[PDB]
């Protein structure tokens, strides 16, 4: 078990660490978050009580380094640091949890709901789609857009994710306007598995990923990507058995983990009706299908 | 964007444009089967593609023999009509291939664009204009020459005939719609307006009659009269 201690708590805020958030008054003795899991990547995010605008956070692996969280008072905000003192942290988190200034991350035994939010994001990945290489963890917030958003302006401060698009020439062959239209197929197995994400796991785990950016921070760019994803798999006649086996239990925990609250703002309506009832997979999800009927059945 | 009433003149300007009308590219007739079930048989097509400021009419014959064999011809016919688009662009000179496409029904747009997205600079557009083009059957050198179709075949025409010499493209695209809508409204009164005198003959190489401007003003007031009459038969006004 890991520890993201924190420097001081100078400003109210409201503080996420992976599903969970708790409220630090401005100025309240709080010095961290302690029992992390290791084996997970883990996101902690902030809400500043005075400008509920920017939702901002670091995707970060504890395996990775050790980390802390210090106000800047000049940007504004908590920033994540890595301390390359090993020693020196160890005795800072020590002095920390002797005088019991931490929260504990409070994980119920029989509760995998993070683990099959995360199964396939990987560390490695997200910091490919999240450029600042020079830290371990990723920084991402409310704003931030994605590389196809500026297709159609800040190029450092982007979220990469793989651009999918249904009218594009990568997605139709020539001469098989209306077969690979109609049943994308080949984008999906050939064009993006076999081509750009080589394997299923890595799909998944970007899939996973903009998700998690866009029920946490409200990224529209995350949300389109997530959408876009599941339908690329939904609108295609051929798919690995195995694929959407584990794609039902995927969305099957998100729409589960889903706030009440958002949820007309993070489901799209056009997209979930021809996934679970128009398309070739319609039959396939039954998981998803049943939760998402129970829990929105106004968004159908 | 979309086409309507506000932009109208814009069909008339120097940037090439295409109408494509994919109404009558499958046509069916529908009959009993010795078991007393339904069955279709289909009969030859064409795309209507039109320039409507020279008045070109690409007129693409589809022959019956494309759908055999194939399932969903509803949904085929409407990629068959982009596919032919896109190789007629294709063999038009840079020079002549259109900067807008417009395809007078909405299910065309999904089509055409994924078959044009080798000509990114070129637009695809919907219209909000009800146009009477499903109606070019009722001209009967048209028709005439999708029935006799053996094959699939190209056939280039004026629809304005040489209205353009004596009139703006604006006004022979205003009489071309009218008179379409006539034929689609009540085709045997229509045609019976255009043909009743026996004296005004239709040249060889000609769709309509040789109407003086006089005569044509008397033709468009009937065509208007026909129009509006329909539709009191219809509406009971
Ligand atoms: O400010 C700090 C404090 O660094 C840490 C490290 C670990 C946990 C913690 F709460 C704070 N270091 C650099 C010299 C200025
Ligand atoms: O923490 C949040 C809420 O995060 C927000 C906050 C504000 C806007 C928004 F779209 C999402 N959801 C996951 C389950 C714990």
């Amino acid at each position: 078990m890991n520890t993201v201690p924190f420097t001081s708590a100078p400003i109210e805020v409201t503080i996420g660490i992976d599903q969970y958030s708790f409220n630090v008054k401005e100025n309240q003795p709080f010095h961290g978050i302690k029992d992390i899991p290791i084996g997970h990547v883990h996101v902690i995010h902030f809400q500043h009580a005075d400008n509920s605008s920017m939702r901002y956070g670091y995707w970060f692996d504890c395996r990775m380094g050790n980390f802390y969280i210090q106000y800047d008072p000049k940007d504004g905000l908590y920033k994540m640091m890595e301390e390359r003192d090993g020693a020196k942290f160890e005795n800072i988190v020590h002095n920390f949890k002797e005088r019991q200034m931490m929260v504990s991350y409070p994980k119920i035994d029989e509760d995998d709901t993070w683990y099959n939010l995360t199964e396939f994001v990987q560390m490695d990945k997200i910091r490919k789609i999240v450029r600042k290489d020079e830290n371990q963890f990723s920084y991402v917030d409310s704003s931030m857009t994605t590389v196809q958003e500026n297709e159609l302006s800040d190029p450092a401060h982007s979220l990469n994710y793989t651009v999918i698009n249904f009218k594009s020439r990568e997605a139709i062959r020539p001469g098989h306007e209306m077969e690979d239209f109609l049943d994308k197929s080949y984008y999906l197995n050939t064009v993006m598995l076999q081509g750009i994400f080589k394997n299923s796991s890595n799909y998944f785990g970007e899939l996973q990923f903009a998700f998690l950016n866009a029920m946490f921070f409200g990224n529209y760019g995350s949300s389109l990507q997530w959408h876009a994803m599941i339908e690329l798999i939904c609108s295609s006649a051929t798919v690995p058995k195995h694929m959407l086996d584990k794609l039902d239990e995927i969305l099957y925990y998100q729409i589960k983990t889903l706030p009440e609250q958002y949820s007309d703002i993070l489901l799209n309506e056009r997209v979930w009706n021809i996934c679970l009832y128009s398309s070739f997979q319609k039959n396939s999800l039954h998981n998803t299908e049943k939760i998402m009927e129970n829990k929105y059945p106004e968004l159908l | 964007g979309a086409m309507n009433s506000s932009n109208y003149a814009e069909l008339f300007n120097n940037d090439i444009k295409l109408f494509v009308d994919d109404t009558n590219v499958y046509r069916v007739t529908v009959h009993k089967t010795f078991e007393g079930n339904v069955a279709t048989k289909a009969i030859n097509g064409c795309i209507f593609t039109l320039n409507p400021k020279t008045g070109h009419l690409f007129l693409k014959i589809i022959h019956t023999s494309v759908w055999a064999g194939q399932k969903r011809l509803s949904q085929l016919a409407k990629w068959k009509t982009a596919e032919e688009v896109s190789a007629l662009v294709r063999s038009l000179p840079k020079e002549e291939q259109p900067k807008q496409i417009i395809v007078t029904r909405k299910a065309m747009l999904d089509p055409l664009e994924v078959h044009m997205l080798d000509f990114p600079n070129i637009a695809i557009r919907p219209t909000e204009l009800r146009l009477p083009f499903s109606a070019a059957m009722s001209i009967d050198k048209l028709s005439d020459v999708v029935m006799k179709a053996t094959e699939p075949q190209m056939v280039l025409f004026n629809i304005y005939d040489d209205w353009l010499d004596r009139i703006s493209s604006y006004t022979a695209f205003s009489r071309l719609t009218l008179l379409l809508r006539a034929l689609k409204t009540n085709e045997e009164s229509a045609k019976m307006i255009l043909l009743s005198d026996p004296t005004i003959t239709i040249k060889s190489y000609h769709l309509w009659p040789s109407f003086t401007d006089e005569q044509w003003i008397t033709i468009e007031s009937q065509m208007r009269d026909l129009i509006l009459t329909e539709y009191g038969r219809k509406y009971n006004v």
